[PDB]
């Protein structure tokens, strides 16, 4: 194994791709970082169904083979929120705004856990929360734990 | 707001927030409060009692500034008069413009 | 037999070596990196690398040609070096600045306060802070 | 019905199906099947 | 596909006997004439060995380019990724037609020559602007207009239901439709109905999303729009509150209150320009039906101006009745009180105190909606 | 409650281990042991006692108020659960299960408190519980038992400064260390 690396260590480099979508006869659709898109083929080894959309591939540079998969990369609103970086909250650093939890679960709360609660009743479930009053008063932290 | 957005079908719930009483005024304190390295005896309802309702932001713009008094003596514990020492430095600044 | 091949395959190295940067492995003993041409790619290792060398941003090494993994690299940045400190202090001292009591303390406070006396914002445990910015009217 | 399945059971040896990324007809394209598979790709240039 | 549109008949005639019989005749005979091919020269499967011949023509690195002109004699000059175009030639696998100016392509790696054509994935605007489903109930939700619900059917159900009225009179259909009143009178709500009712294409776009923050970017919305509404088949715009493009002022957008105006000036060409428009109806609603321009309402733009009132009060306790319908209504109730409540109430109102009341019997647990639950709910709903 | 559930035990010391001096501590042993629900710990404590024959009634009275407090979670965990808050069933007993932890033995504290961990997703509640089991590991001198919710404890206090819960901490540390000869 170690004398192998003498004559397997001259070969090219492996391309990293990015499957759009698939389309008919074992080939796919695949950009590349700066370098436009190629509707290549697929290896032996790898399904369709495995093929996701949006997903890194490997891919040989010669003939622009399909290698492996790659891993993955981001959700387009995980690198959003992490832009973004509110400010997690819970109830444990509620300060005294307990009947306004349970407006807030009336409203939020309920229609999740229990969607057939209302129609129990033979109403529509709420849509729209309007939260007010001065700034620093709670509204971030509490709409970020709800 | 928009009177198109007063349309009594639109909004479903609204909800008022008021600043905090004497009572939820110490909570926030209370809670606040946790993550300080303290001295034993400190009447946090005192304390609380010094500020006539700002806001709950108030509450972390004074209780974190607190430790910055026993570090600029070089306490490994905070006081109690520092809190003191901060209320009226915070709500100057409650009475600056 | 094996300490002879054991010196056998940094041939590979030589000086036209591939300056990429180690983004990360799919697996044991084999990695994907990025090169300062502009793209990135699936490579392979050179085994006596002490992987535990790996991952924080340092330069790794490429061939020019097979392009895989050849040797982990000091850090290097061009940009400003490290302010040489002979001739780079702009000699102006505390004094110099009359009238900044509040903030001249209050940056103290913040950046070398914590540099130094760093247990005690440990110990008391008051988060200090991260970065700063400063403002205001020009001059 | 079998004579309108018939219709596709003959249809489907013709060659129309693959339904495709792209490609013709399989009848349509026969211009280049041997001459101009070597004729208007092996000595032809790009001329950018 | 495609082989015999006759398919009239719609009994055991002896027509339809002869005429399956002569599709068995072309068939019979000539698979009589599909046996012979591969029995006399078999030279290859042709199935699958031209296929590849295809496929070992064009090769696996498929570089996906762009048209931009289009020469006849099978070259043309395309457009590649990075910019840089060519001079390729074209094949003939290509079937010379779906290659329009601007259409993806597909090139070989070596000479980049023209091999293949690429299905467009579109674009998401589409289908963001697109309704995909039926949203809610039937017109018997409305209750109560019952006028009006017979223009909007005549102006447009009607004439995609019927094609036989307006060609015994010789005569079209009105063109645009217009909808004006009071706020929360169900102006959206008998588009709802509509969008129930059809099986047209169904868009649906608020006047306050016309506006743009860059130069043009508002008429090219328009133009693009209106392409999207062409492009498919018979269709309904729906155009709500165009007012908001009159009334309010934005700071994102750069060009003034003469930048609105222009994106008027474009919207007002898509309604009435002198290309061939095709099947696209437009229904507009608005409450501000005072501010707007009047060279936009008139007729031959908009034909049909449809106001909507308030209800009166046995209409209102219709719209009880059905905002009350399958709810558990403890008996302690009077509808007659809650409908003087207020003297000029919505039918939105009507709608809030119901889920409202029923939001106050979910405070307290219970099935039934007490008479107090609407004391205390006219309260919270109506004064503020 | 275990907040008085400490002096419990050292007058169990005062009972057991001065063996003339085991009358007063009996008596106000009682005075606290039949009396505030006390079921499982002192029936062996009765037997290091005298016989006190009559028991059978001030057992039944207690078993039933037990059965009280049992029922009424049983009158709980269906309402609880009808329309939901957060998980309200174990909302009730992570507070009554102190109660059952007292009075009952540790099994109906255990698996209530191990059930209630995965309830709360902050450590406001979750480190209280663990402090509890602490508690109960010192009385029973869970001398292993203790080794796991020190350091699964300690793992939660990094995350905040915590130090009504880091200080307190120390406290426990401190009397598990002079506990055993651990004086330094
Ligand atoms: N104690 C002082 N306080 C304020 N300004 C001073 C003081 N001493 C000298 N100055 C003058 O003020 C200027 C401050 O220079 P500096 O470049 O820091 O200004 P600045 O606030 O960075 O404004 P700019 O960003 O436009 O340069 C100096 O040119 C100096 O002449
Ligand atoms: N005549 C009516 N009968 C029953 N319900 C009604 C009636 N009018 C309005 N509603 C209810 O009130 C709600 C709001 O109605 P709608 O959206 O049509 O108001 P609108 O006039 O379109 O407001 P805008 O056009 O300004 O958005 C609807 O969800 C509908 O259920
Ligand atoms: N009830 C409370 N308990 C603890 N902290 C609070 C409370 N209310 C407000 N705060 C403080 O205010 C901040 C959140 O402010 P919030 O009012 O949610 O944001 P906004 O000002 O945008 O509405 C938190 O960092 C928190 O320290
Ligand atoms: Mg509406």
């Amino acid at each position: 194994l170690l004398r192998e690396e003498l004559q397997l260590l001259q070969e090219q480099g492996s391309y990293v791709g990015e499957v759009v979508r698939a389309m008919d006869k074992k080939k796919v659709l695949v950009k590349v970082h700066p370098e436009g898109k190629f509707v290549v083929d697929v290896d032996k080894n790898i399904d369709i169904n495995d093929v996701t959309p949006n997903c890194r591939v490997a891919l040989r540079n010669d003939s622009y083979t399909l290698h492996k998969i790659l891993p993955n990369k981001v959700d387009p609103l995980v690198s959003l929120m992490m832009v973004e970086k509110v400010p997690d909250s819970t109830y444990e650093m509620i300060g005294g705004l307990d009947k306004q939890i349970k407006e807030i679960k009336e409203v939020i709360e309920l229609p999740v856990k229990h969607p057939e609660l209302f129609e129990a009743l033979g109403i529509a479930q709420p849509k729209g929360v309007l939260l007010y009053g001065p700034p620093g008063t709670g509204k971030t932290l509490l709409a970020r734990a709800v | 707001l928009d009177s198109a957005l007063l349309r009594p079908g639109r909004i479903d719930r609204k909800i008022e927030f008021p600043p905090p009483n004497e009572e939820a005024r110490l909570d926030i304190l209370k809670i606040h409060s946790r993550k300080m390295n303290l001295t034993r005896g400190i009447n946090l309802r005192k304390i609380a009692e010094l500020m006539p309702g700002a806001s709950g932001a108030e509450v972390k713009g004074v209780c974190t500034e607190a430790g910055m008094y026993a570090l600029r003596e070089r306490r490994v514990h905070v006081t109690q008069e520092d809190f003191e020492m901060a209320v009226a430095k915070v709500m100057q600044k409650d009475s600056e413009k | 037999e094996f300490l002879h091949a054991q010196e056998e395959v940094k041939r590979i190295q030589s000086i036209p070596l591939v300056i990429g940067q180690f983004l990360e492995a799919v697996d044991q003993n084999t990695a994907i990196v990025g090169s300062t041409t502009g793209s990135n790619y699936y490579v392979r290792i050179l085994s006596t690398i002490d992987r535990e060398l790996l991952k924080p941003n340092a330069s790794v090494a490429l061939h020019k040609h097979s392009n895989a993994l050849v040797d982990v690299l000091p850090p290097e940045a061009d940009s400003s070096i490290m302010m040489l400190t002979s001739d780079q202090k702009p000699d102006v001292m505390y004094a110099d600045i009359g009238g900044m009591d509040i903030q001249k303390q209050e940056v103290r406070e913040a950046v070398e306060l914590p540099l130094t006396h760093f247990e005690l914002y440990k110990q008391i445990g008051i988060d200090p802070p991260r970065g700063v910015l400063m403002y205001g009217p020009p001059g | 019905d079998d004579i309108q399945q018939l219709l596709k059971k003959i249809n489907e040896l013709t060659g129309i199906k693959e339904s495709d990324t792209g490609l013709a007809p399989p009848a349509l394209w026969d211009l280049a099947a041997d001459k101009q598979t070597l004729q208007s790709e092996q000595p032809l240039q790009v001329a950018r | 596909a495609s082989k015999l549109p006759l398919v009239t008949p719609h009994t055991q005639c002896r027509l339809k006997l002869l005429k399956l019989e002569r599709i068995k005749d072309y068939l019979l005979m000539e698979e009589e004439f599909i046996r012979n091919q591969e029995q006399m020269k078999p030279l290859e499967e042709k199935q699958e060995e031209e296929r590849s011949k295809v496929d070992d023509l064009r090769g696996t690195p498929m570089s996906v380019g762009t048209l931009e002109e289009i020469i006849d004699d099978n070259h043309a000059i395309v457009s590649t990724s990075v910019g840089s175009e060519h001079y390729v030639s074209i094949l003939s696998f290509v079937d010379k037609d779906l290659l329009e100016p601007g259409c993806s392509v597909l090139l070989n790696h070596k000479v980049h020559a023209v091999i293949g054509v690429l299905m467009d994935d579109t674009d998401p605007l589409v289908t963001v602007m697109k309704v995909e489903k039926a949203p809610q109930e039937t017109y018997a939700d409305i209750g109560g207009l019952d006028n009006q619900i017979q223009e909007i059917k005549e102006s447009v159900e009607l004439p995609l239901t019927h094609p036989e009225y307006y060609e015994e009179m010789g005569i079209k259909p009105p063109k645009g439709v217009i909808l004006y009143g009071p706020p929360g009178t169900g102006k959206t709500l008998l588009a709802k109905a509509v969008a129930n009712q059809t099986s047209a294409t169904f868009l649906r776009v608020v006047g306050s999303e016309l506006i743009q923050k860059y130069l043009g970017d508002g008429p090219k919305l328009v133009r693009e729009l209106f392409r999207v509404a062409e492009e498919h088949a018979p269709s309904i715009v729906f155009i709500d509150e165009i007012d908001a493009i009159g009334t309010k002022r934005y700071d994102s957008n750069s060009g003034g209150e003469r930048e609105i105006q222009r994106t008027m000036l474009e919207l007002l060409n898509q309604l009435d320009g002198f290309d061939s428009r095709g099947d696209v109806k437009v229904i507009m609603a608005t409450n501000r039906i005072e501010t707007l321009d009047p060279a936009l309402i008139r007729p031959g733009r908009i034909d049909r101006k449809i106001e909507f009132p308030l209800p009166d009060e046995k209409t209102k306790k219709r719209i009880f009745q059905i905002h009350t319908s399958r709810m558990t209504l403890a008996d302690d109730v009077t509808l007659d009180d809650l409908i003087m409540a207020k003297d000029d109430l919505s039918g939105a109102d009507i709608k809030a105190i119901c889920t409202e009341a029923g939001l106050m019997a979910l405070r307290e647990r219970r099935m039934k909606v007490t008479n107090e639950d609407f004391k205390k709910s006219k309260e919270n709903v109506l004064y503020k | 409650p275990k907040n008085p559930d400490l002096r419990i035990a050292q007058l169990r010391f005062l009972l057991s281990l001065p063996e003339h001096r085991g009358d007063a501590a009996v008596r106000d042993e009682l005075m606290a042991a039949v009396r505030d629900n006390n079921m499982a710990p002192y029936y062996e404590a009765l037997c290091k006692s005298l016989d006190w024959q009559i028991d059978v009634d001030l057992l039944n009275k207690m078993k039933k108020a037990n059965e009280d407090e049992l029922k009424r979670l049983d009158e709980e965990l269906e309402d609880a659960e009808k329309n939901l808050g957060e998980s309200e069933i174990r909302d009730a007993m992570m507070a009554k299960a102190e109660y059952l932890c007292r009075i009952g033995d540790k099994e109906g504290a255990l698996t209530a408190f191990r059930k209630t961990y995965d309830k709360t997703v902050a450590l406001g509640h979750r480190l209280d519980i663990v402090f509890y089991l602490l508690r109960i590991g010192l009385f029973y001198m869970d001398n292993d038992l203790i080794t796991r919710n020190t350091e699964k404890a300690k793992s939660l206090i990094e995350e905040g400064g915590d130090w009504d819960r880091r200080n307190r901490l120390k406290v426990y540390q401190g009397l598990y260390c002079v506990a055993i000869r651990d004086f330094k």
